[PDB]
């Protein structure tokens, strides 16, 4: 019962804040086009609730293509091609749960309704520049709301892949919440440890033994 | 943009779809090469030949072209220093 907003409001008005919303409003009125749009920057926390985390995935920034990004970490619109890191987390589900198998698209909303919160250290970008907007502001923000559900919450799982993600990680008490790790599941690093980590069967296991009900890790488009 | 870096120096064509961000020793480990700050790993995806072609830039606003490398099906890349 309790809301981001409840853990939020104060922080809604720092300094800071109010200045990263007014410097990525003023870019876009000079004409820059920035990813994604509004309506779908807080799309994350939309979808799941404070009370409602289960599973937090960590991401870095929007997809800088057009279409692309949609407010949630990894997942893209319907009808784009899957990202190479996607498709690679996609191969290690088909892998370690039986029955999976490939989605055809890599729209994630179902996996944030079940507690998945699909957060991106930074949450815009310009198009076409990947990383634009690192140190506008973003960076801090995220980092509170990770420290806000450490301090808030119980037994939640962190995936962390990367030496970034794990780098925020540092914040999580170990004791308090589950915190896996392992190497990015970019091509270039996803045969070096992210492939058969195990981490959404360990996730799942751990929600059970918590008399939790478990991840449906196959995606599904809404209707 | 980095496209026609990539085009420049394989002949194709591609469109980079995801741009992830790597610490020097993340990199040095498969590349067996440390960059001297952050490298940018934008990856493309050449579906006439199956393989996935990632170009190493900087971090931003540099993006300055570092190595370009070309893994196949097997999980194995060609790796050349830009």
């Amino acid at each position: 019962e309790l809301t981001w907003h409840d853990v939020l409001a104060e922080e809604k008005q720092q300094p800071y804040f109010l200045n990263t919303l007014q410097t990525v409003a003023s870019e876009r009125q000079s004409g820059v086009t920035i990813y994604p749009p509004q309506k779908d920057v807080f799309n994350a926390f939309r979808f799941t609730e404070l009370g409602d985390v289960k599973v937090v995935i960590l991401g870095q920034d929007p997809y800088h293509g057009p279409g692309q990004a949609h407010g949630l970490a990894f997942s893209v619109r319907p009808g784009i091609a899957i990202p190479p890191s996607l498709l690679n987390m996609y191969k290690e589900l088909e892998n370690t749960i039986p029955g999976f198998t490939r989605p055809n698209h890599g729209y994630l909303e179902s996996w944030a309704r079940q507690g998945v919160l699909l957060l991106n250290t930074v949450l815009t970008v310009r198009a076409g520049q990947a990383h634009s907007h690192a140190s506008l502001g973003w960076e801090t923000f995220t980092d509170k709301v990770i420290s806000l559900i450490n301090q808030h919450r119980e037994g939640v799982v962190f995936l962390l892949w990367g030496s970034h993600a794990q780098k925020k990680g540092a914040i999580i008490d170990k004791q308090r919440h589950h915190v896996l790790k392992a190497p990015h599941p970019s091509p270039l690093s996803a045969h070096r440890g992210f492939f058969g980590c195990n981490h959404f069967v360990l996730a799942n296991q751990w929600l059970e033994q918590r008399g939790e009900t478990p991840i449906d890790w196959m995606p599904v488009l809404p209707a | 943009n980095l496209s026609d870096i990539i085009e420049k120096e394989t002949g194709k064509q591609l469109v980079i779809q995801e741009s992830i961000l790597m610490l020097p020793e993340e990199v040095e480990e498969v590349i067996g090469n440390k960059p001297e700050s952050d490298i940018l790993v934008h990856t493309a995806y050449d579906e006439s030949t199956d393989e996935n072609v990632m170009l190493l830039t900087s971090d931003a606003p540099e993006y300055k072209p570092w190595a370009l490398v070309i893994q196949d099906s097997n999980g194995e890349n060609k790796i050349k220093m830009l």
